[PDB]
């Protein structure tokens, strides 16, 4: 038994806290951040 | 009713296939019913992406 959750709790993690992550900024940040209202304050330049 | 009462508890199995090709379709048509001819916000992104 002692095998088995020390190879399936690394392999959970990696399918669902890892990779659904990675997926999400490469496929999704973009759109989200766009889909934000006021994009002129979004992006506005540091005085300095 | 001979009929209807022939394919219960065989439901099931076409449930699960309609609902599997909704939910591969519904990720996508959300651009689609809300399309617009004119939409730069739209288009901006597209391009974006």
């Amino acid at each position: 038994v002692n095998k088995t959750v020390r190879d399936l709790m690394p392999k959970t993690i990696m399918h669902l806290m890892i990779n659904n992550t990675k997926e999400f900024i490469f496929s999704e940040l973009l759109a989200n951040l766009y889909s934000c209202g006021d994009q002129n304050t979004l992006m506005e330049e540091s005085a300095e | 009713q001979q009929l209807t009462n022939h394919i219960r508890d065989t439901l099931p199995g076409l449930r699960n296939k309609l609902q599997s090709q909704l939910l591969s379709i519904e990720k996508e048509v959300e651009e689609y019913k809300n399309f617009r001819p004119d939409d730069p916000a739209r288009k901006t992104k597209a391009l974006l992406q």
